[PDB]
């Protein structure tokens, strides 16, 4: 079932052929011929041109232009528990009335 | 390529019909074209239906990825049978037990919800109560318009 | 079809045994089933009645069909394989290499004076090769996809440039 | 500040006070003298350098006013340099009008965002206001089409005034 | 209000940086990937920041900053919602992408588009940012759809490959058809409430929500790949690893159950939608958790894991627990993320082998990437305080307690069963036993950047759980009271799964021979869905693209019936005319009969 | 083992095809000559894939005419019969008498409910 | 992966082999024809290229295997597709 003798002598010839094709895709030692052209430091001018920066533009852009405009930053308001003191006018929030202070 | 090379009308004699199989490089036993109905296929053999997927893949294909080769007669619907698209290769289970199954499985399970739904499971609980008249202030009712009175009571 | 009965129960063999170990998966379970699967082909190794051997071939292919495995076992890199095709896309034909610009071939003069050896010995060798195709092929075309080798010192294969000259399995 | 205060109402704020009940730090507390330090101080510097450049050119610019023309009521038909001073005002008042409701959705967000859990009951004036004026809105440019014009919106309030004659009549 | 909302942005905007360095070539791109590692691990940073604002008081806002565009009484301003959800699904979705990226680092080494890659994963986050904090419908369209094509453009990263290319387009086609729901939603909400913003759309509350919540139950089932819109999820394995852990986790299929999350308030007044929801989730979490019984391709048991879990979530949609909802993609992330890497890493040593069948006795030969698969799988099958009990648990017990489809809720304990099946699948196969791999050993799992991209995952898996619930703020009544059986069901359940799981795993070392049961094929083939509707459905509008549209109107009919029909009487006409003997008999024996008529038929002489 | 039935969409396999064994003299003389047409046709390919000097694309006839016969030759080989104008009639003016009823339908129904009051329409002012 | 030689592919083939137990190892060389010099028949065959399949992780056709028949062969076949010219 084999090859025949002319199968085989084709692919003998063939395999000389591409295994010299393969050797010459190699790079010689001085290819390629380029053209003329620590931790902490290194990450410290990342955090300073892609965190520092950034903050500064955007808190700029915030604070004199987003925030001069109307409902552009709409915080939902504090929750107010009883016995808060409120900072803006002192005033103390009145405590809950007294529980049945049942406990298990 | 000539006018001679291409497509033409439905063959009527076995003069033509061995013409046109010559042309497509087809053999004239192979040669079969579509039926003359009038929907316009003319002389282009009638190939059999089957997906690109189903050729040999290990065949040395002038176009690899397509599994044709150059020169071949290409299917009328070739790029409908890419094989990015249509599969006709052989399943193991049958196609119309395929479709009982899935059919079958998708029905019952749809039978099975509608169950469900009318037999709904629940805890032995009683509704809960919230203050205030059931929250009606809270909820958005008029402030202008007295409730109906909600009361619950300890138990 | 074009396979001999002997082709079609050698291939019928290595498929069922393929599947065989699907379901096995352990070794030493498939080691047992795989004897047993070769004893049933040994039993009828001598059948010489070719109508009771195609029969047998018949009803084995019936059998193989209803016992195989749903999802088969497939090599990476085999037709219908996880990894079938992956290395496609970085495959890049050598002709591609003409049109780079100068100052790209001059990052690697040395290949790319090897590379103009080669192109010489493609062009002084087709006229030959076309020569010898004429010569040993009977009036009307060839009968078969098969090629001739080469009959002398100096001549090549014939149509041997896009098989020496393909992409390596692994380009990149 | 910027806006009117009027236009564009905030309820007063009530920021609770600081009552640790732990020995831990806070780092919010620290990570905000940070921010202060690091990001709004160099900040605020590059601003007031800005502003002390902008008092040195002061200039002026204006809101237009627009005088009061005729409306196409008033136009006799076919009258067309009637008809394009009543129309241009009728466009000018139906982008204002447009840009109102804007302000009303703006004024419904703002208290839905603000009040937190407690919106359906704390904003019910925001959606009475906005249920008000979309129903103005509504009557006034509904269903005019792509080619509305003074004329249309003209013919829209004579058919409603029309029903609502009628509705009376009924009474 | 400051630092809250300038660091929230800054997250936002960290990300885009590696894309405008690449895109304005002032980067170095010697380790681009390294960079864009390390921008991903700063904004998880600066992240937390507004994170823990929020853990404290409950700080959120809103952030209208541009005016984009006003449609006479409709303005869109690019807005972000920094609320509950926001501000704790960021940190965990960039934990998540700061140890995918590094550990791509070591498994896309080899690839000459590593740069691009990396690229396209900071795309395929940004989108999904983009998507979470969306306060209105156009902008969350925006990042629905960034996330979708860049889902094509990673699932076929392989471009060569025709599987590849298939398994994108699939991906594009399915979620399409769920964006059909997004598009009417949209319209809904502009024609009956006049708003495409969030704030607009709770304030007025619509009543009748039916269709507005048909069209976004139908775009959940696209994006999130739930039954009748499934089969593209476990196709999406055709990409690179990398990809399949990041769009499992966190990105694409979670958009879906996100996207019924930011619509609880009208959900949880409308009790039709969550019925179909229920029944939704139930079919899809039943259904895949079968699929993947008997799978072998480990990325796909992997891929229907997924799809299971997915099921899951919205079946705790359909139960009104949307925060529960949330949990669970939170918790899922970290486990998901991190089988996917492990897989990745076996897949690695046994030269790019993804078969079940061809592993096995790696426990000892890879024993970091064991661990990790061994407290991947624990914590999928809500092994009690690691991370996913802490979601699983919770929905499995409020979904027997509550008024609910029984069907659904027995569906549903099922597959919580199947999934400790199918998890012993994988620990049974890769391994356990001898090995069944080539004679050629190279097994290796010694990279710093394996070994440091999943501790972190293998940390979270641990204790992430743990931590979030016990810093989240309640929102709910949890249901704390109900019988022992109720209470330890998901338990028992999973127990019997990997009782059941062991049994049925060891009786393949017999030496027994048994046909395939019909219901073997059934889940093997996945039902046969795949492999009857992606043959007939293309079939059928690819032949009548063909036949019918193109030949026989276009053609044909609409050539016929004008200018063929109309040309072919003036050629007619013409030859009438012009086809004369040129005798001067017969034009003027014609004059004399057009004078006679003229006269005696028309009267023109009067 | 039940037999294999054949589908559109889930072919025979070759191995349970009675065609493909018990061979005669003509079905393998059938294939020889298919086997020289293909033959034929790669020669002549390979002898210009080959070509040093060629460069361009190897014009391939069986492409043209494919796309050919579904283009340019098919309104010479249409003939108006009962099939023809039956799917024309059904394919054409068939689904636009559909959704005409259903669209005028539709809005015949809600501009009745807007004349009367019935229709909902609080808030919608955009269109 | 580590690269294959045409020595390492050459001693892979002839391991297999040796571990088959219808070869005699003592006589058997790259040379040794399967079927003339080994005494094995074409089921046997089937199996010997099965097992180097497993042996190198990929699959060699049905139409290229029976064409198979000697140790030299299969190493020559297995350099070929792998690109391997040492
Ligand atoms: C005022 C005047 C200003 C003038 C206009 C300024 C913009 C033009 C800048 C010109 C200079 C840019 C340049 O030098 O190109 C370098 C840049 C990097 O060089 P390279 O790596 O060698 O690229 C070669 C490959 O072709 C690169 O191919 P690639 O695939 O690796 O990347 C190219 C990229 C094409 O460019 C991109 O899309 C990058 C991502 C968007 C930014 O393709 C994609 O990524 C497709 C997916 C895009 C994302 C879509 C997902 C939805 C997101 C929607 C969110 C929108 C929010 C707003 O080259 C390009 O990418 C060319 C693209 C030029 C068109 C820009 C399109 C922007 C969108
Ligand atoms: C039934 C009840 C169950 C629920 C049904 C809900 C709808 C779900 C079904 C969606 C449509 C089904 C077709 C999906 C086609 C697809 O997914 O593409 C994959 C297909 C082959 O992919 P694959 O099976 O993975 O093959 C691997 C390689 N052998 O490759 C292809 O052929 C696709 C590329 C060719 C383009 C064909 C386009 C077909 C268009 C029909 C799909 C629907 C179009 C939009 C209309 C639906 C929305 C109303
Ligand atoms: C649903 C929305 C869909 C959106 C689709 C389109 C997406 C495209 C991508 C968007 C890019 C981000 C856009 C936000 C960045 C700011 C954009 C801008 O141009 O700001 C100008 C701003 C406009 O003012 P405003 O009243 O809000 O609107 C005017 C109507 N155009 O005017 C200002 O406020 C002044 C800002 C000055 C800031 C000075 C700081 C500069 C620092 C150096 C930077 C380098
Ligand atoms: C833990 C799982 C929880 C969910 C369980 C859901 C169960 C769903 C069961 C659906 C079964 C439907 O599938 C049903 O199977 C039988 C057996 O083949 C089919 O019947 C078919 O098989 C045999 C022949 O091979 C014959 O009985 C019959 O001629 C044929 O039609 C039915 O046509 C089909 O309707
Ligand atoms: C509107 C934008 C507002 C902010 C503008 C700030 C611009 C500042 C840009 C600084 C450089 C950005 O572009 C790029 O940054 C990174 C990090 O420094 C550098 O990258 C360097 O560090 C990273 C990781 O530390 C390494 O992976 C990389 O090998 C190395 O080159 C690139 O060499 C530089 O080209
Ligand atoms: C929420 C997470 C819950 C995780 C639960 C984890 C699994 C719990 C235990 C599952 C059953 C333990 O396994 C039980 O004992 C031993 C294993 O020690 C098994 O014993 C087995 O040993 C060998 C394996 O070498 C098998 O080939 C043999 O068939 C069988 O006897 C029993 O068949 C099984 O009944
Ligand atoms: C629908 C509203 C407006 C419709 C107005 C249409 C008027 C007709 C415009 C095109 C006029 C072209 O007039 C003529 O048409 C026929 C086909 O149609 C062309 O002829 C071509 O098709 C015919 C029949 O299909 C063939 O017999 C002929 O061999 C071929 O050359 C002529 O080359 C062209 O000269
Ligand atoms: C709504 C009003 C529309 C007004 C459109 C303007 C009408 C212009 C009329 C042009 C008439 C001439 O168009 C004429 O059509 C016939 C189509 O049979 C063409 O004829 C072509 O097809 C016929 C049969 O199909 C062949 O016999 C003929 O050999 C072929 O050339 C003529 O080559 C062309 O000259």
């Amino acid at each position: 079932s084999g090859y025949t003798p002319e199968e085989k002598l084709r692919l003998q010839q063939l395999r000389e052929l591409r295994r010299r094709w393969l050797k010459d895709q190699e790079l010689s030692p001085r290819e390629p011929v380029l053209p003329p052209q620590y931790k902490t430091y290194r990450h410290s001018i990342f955090a300073f041109t892609h965190v520092l920066i950034p903050v500064w533009i955007i808190h700029y852009y915030l604070k004199y232009h987003v925030t001069t405009k109307p409902y552009t930053i709409v915080e939902k308001k504090p929750r107010i528990f009883p016995g808060d003191t409120i900072l803006e006018t002192g005033e103390v929030i009145p405590p809950m009335k007294e529980f049945p202070d049942q406990h298990h | 390529i000539t006018k001679d090379m291409l497509p033409g009308p439905y063959p009527k004699t076995p003069e033509e019909r061995a013409a046109a199989a010559k042309k497509y490089n087809m053999r004239v036993e192979d040669y079969e074209p579509y039926p003359d109905d009038g929907t316009g296929y003319g002389d282009y053999p009638k190939l059999p239906d089957r997906s690109q997927q189903e050729r040999d893949p290990w065949y040395d294909w002038d176009h690899p990825d397509l599994r044709l080769n150059w020169g071949e007669p290409m299917h009328w619907d070739l790029d409908m049978y890419i094989r990015n698209r249509v599969d006709t290769s052989p399943t193991p289970v049958n196609w119309n037990l395929m479709c009982k199954h899935l059919f079958g499985f998708v029905a019952f399970m749809l039978f099975m919800f509608w169950v469900g739904e009318t037999y709904p499971a629940y805890q032995p609980v009683g509704p809960k109560q919230y203050p205030y008249n059931n929250l009606y202030l809270e909820r958005g009712g008029d402030p202008n318009k007295e409730p109906e009175p909600v009361v619950h009571y300890e138990i | 079809a074009y396979l001999t009965h002997q082709q079609k129960v050698l291939r019928l063999y290595k498929r069922a045994l393929r599947h065989l170990e699907s379901w096995c998966i352990h070794r030493d379970k498939y080691r047992y089933f795989a004897c047993l699967l070769r004893a049933r082909f040994d039993e009828h190794k001598n059948e010489k009645d070719m109508v009771k051997a195609t029969q047998l071939l018949r009803e084995a292919e019936e059998e193989f069909w209803h016992g195989q495995h749903p999802q088969p076992y497939i090599f990476p890199e085999s037709p219908g394989g996880t990894s079938y095709e992956r290395y496609e896309c970085y495959k890049v034909p050598e002709w591609c290499l003409d049109d780079w610009h100068p100052s790209e071939k001059a990052m690697y003069p040395d290949y790319f004076a090897k590379r103009e050896q080669w192109k010489k010995l493609r062009r002084e060798s087709w006229e030959r090769e076309v020569k010898q195709l004429q010569e040993e092929t009977p009036v009307g075309g060839p009968r078969t996809e098969a090629l001739p080798p080469a009959r002398k010192q100096g001549d090549l294969p014939p149509l041997w440039w896009h098989i020496v000259t393909r992409p390596r399995e692994r380009p990149m | 500040d910027s806006w009117d205060k009027d236009v564009y109402p905030e309820p007063p704020r009530r920021t609770p006070a600081p009552s640790p009940q732990t020995s831990l730090p806070n780092p919010i507390t620290y990570l905000t003298k940070a921010f202060d330090l690091l990001v709004d101080r160099p900040v605020t510097l590059v601003r007031e350098f800005i502003e002390r450049q902008h008092a040195k050119n002061k200039y002026y610019y204006y809101h237009r006013e627009f005088r009061r023309v005729p409306d196409i009521t008033e136009c006799q038909e076919k009258d067309v340099l009637c008809m394009f001073e009543a129309e241009m005002q009728w466009r000018r008042d139906y982008k204002v009008d447009q840009e109102i409701v804007n302000i009303i959705q703006e004024r419904l967000k703002a208290c839905q965002q603000r009040e937190g859990e407690s919106h359906r009951q704390n904003c019910a004036k925001e959606l009475e206001q906005f249920t008000q004026v979309v129903k103005a809105y509504q009557d006034r440019y509904h269903d005019l089409g792509a080619h509305y014009s003074a004329r249309k919106c003209l013919a829209k309030q004579k058919q409603r005034m029309l029903a609502e004659r009628k509705a009376a009549k009924e009474a | 209000m400051n630092m809250f909302s300038s660091l929230s942005l800054v997250t936002l905007l960290l990300l885009t940086m590696p894309i405008m360095m690449m895109s304005f070539n002032t980067y170095k791109p010697s380790n681009y990937p390294l960079y864009v590692k390390t921008a991903i691990s700063y904004a998880f940073i600066t992240s937390m920041i507004p994170t823990m604002m929020f853990i404290h008081s409950g700080q959120e806002l809103i952030i209208s900053n541009w005016h984009w565009l006003t449609i006479q009484t409709l303005k869109l301003s690019l807005s972000f919602k920094m609320d509950y959800f926001s501000m704790m699904f960021i940190p965990v979705a960039l934990f998540v992408t700061w140890s995918i990226m590094e550990f791509s680092m070591w498994y896309m080494y080899s690839d000459p588009n590593i740069n691009k890659f990396f690229k396209y994963l900071l795309l395929f986050l940004i989108t999904m940012l983009i998507l979470v904090t969306a306060n209105n419908l156009f902008q969350l369209f925006i990042g629905w759809e960034g996330v979708g094509i860049m889902s094509f453009l990673l699932i076929g990263w392989w471009y060569g490959r025709a599987d590849a290319n298939t398994a994108a387009l699939q991906a594009i086609l399915y979620n399409r058809i769920g964006d059909i729901g997004f598009i009417l939603a949209m319209a809904w909400f502009l024609t009956n409430l006049n708003t495409w913003d969030l704030q607009q759309i709770f304030m007025l509350n619509p009543s009748d929500s039916n269709m507005p919540l048909i069209g976004l139950a139908l775009a959940a089932t696209g994006k999130s790949a739930q039954f009748g819109l499934h089969p593209w999820l476990p196709s999406a394995m055709e990409g690179p690893t990398p990809v399949s852990a990041l769009l499992h986790s966190s990105t694409m299929v979670v958009a879906g159950i996100f996207l019924l999350i930011r619509f609880y308030p009208l959900t949880e007044n409308n009790k039709y939608i969550q019925s179909i929801t229920l029944c939704l989730g139930a079919i899809t979490t039943l259904f895949t958790a079968m699929c993947a019984l008997t799978q072998n391709d480990i990325k796909k048991i992997i891929a229907f894991s997924t799809s299971s879990q997915l099921g899951l979530m919205m079946v705790t949609i359909g139960i009104n627990q949307p925060y529960l909802a949330f949990l669970h993609i939170c918790t899922h992330a970290f486990f998901k993320a991190m089988l996917f890497m492990c897989s990745g890493s076996i897949i690695h040593s046994l030269n790019d082998e993804q078969d079940i069948r061809k592993m096995g006795g790696l426990f000892k030969a890879m024993p970091f990437t064991t661990t990790a698969l061994i407290v991947g799988s624990l914590a999928l099958t809500g092994m009690p305080f690691l991370t996913g009990f802490y979601s699983k648990d919770l929905i499995i017990e409020a979904a027997n307690t509550s008024y609910t489809n029984a069907w659904a809720l027995l569906m549903t304990l099922i597959a919580t069963s199947f999934t400790a099946i199918y998890s012993t699948r994988i620990i049974f196969f890769a391994l356990l036993g001898q090995p069944r791999f080539p004679t050629l050993v190279n097994i290796n799992e010694n990279n710093p950047l394996l070994i440091n991209s999943i501790k972190r995952l293998l940390i979270g898996s641990l204790f992430a759980g743990y931590i979030i619930s016990n810093n989240i703020p309640p929102t709910t009544i949890p249901q704390m009271t109900m019988p022992y059986y109720l209470k330890t069901t998901a338990l028992i359940v999973t127990i019997l799964g990997f009782i059941l799981a062991l049994e049925i795993s060891n009786m393949t070392k017999n030496l027994k021979y048994h046909y395939p049961s019909n219901a073997f094929k059934f889940s093997t083939l996945l039902g046969y869905f795949p492999t009857i509707m992606h043959r007939l459905a293309p079939y059928m509008n690819l032949s009548m693209s063909q036949k019918s549209a193109s030949s026989l109107l276009d053609l044909i009919w609409l050539e016929a019936i004008l200018p063929k029909t109309i040309s072919l009487a003036q050629m007619k006409a013409s030859t009438l005319v012009t086809n004369q003997k040129g005798l001067i008999k017969l034009y003027f024996l014609s004059f004399l009969i057009t004078i006679l008529i003229s006269m005696i038929l028309f009267n023109f002489h009067e | 083992f039940p037999k294999y039935e054949a589908s559109r969409l889930s072919s025979l396999p070759t191995t349970l095809d009675p065609a493909e064994y018990d061979i005669s003299s003509e079905t393998r003389k059938a294939q020889a000559e298919r086997l020289a047409i293909r033959s034929r046709l790669k020669r002549e390919y390979q002898l210009q894939y080959y070509d040093p000097s060629r460069r361009g694309v190897i014009e391939d006839p069986a492409l043209v005419r494919w796309t050919y016969a579904r283009s340019a030759n098919i309104y010479p080989n249409f003939r108006p019969n009962t099939k023809t104008s039956l799917l024309g009639a059904l394919f054409g003016i068939g689904p636009l008498v559909f959704w005409y009823y259903v669209f005028k339908t539709d809005r015949d129904r809600k501009e009745k409910l807007i004349q009367e009051g019935k229709l909902d329409r609080t808030f919608n002012i955009s269109y | 992966a580590p690269p294959l030689t045409l020595e390492g592919i050459k001693d892979r083939v002839l391991y297999v082999l040796k571990l088959y137990d219808k070869i005699d190892p003592e006589k058997l060389s790259v040379n040794s024809h399967f079927m003339k010099d080994l005494g094995l028949d074409s089921l046997d065959q089937v199996e010997i290229i099965m097992a180097m399949e497993d042996e190198f992780g990929f699959e060699i056709p049905d139409i290229d295997a029976e064409k198979l028949m000697c140790p030299q062969e299969i190493v020559d076949y297995i350099a070929d597709k792998k690109d391997v010219y040492e």
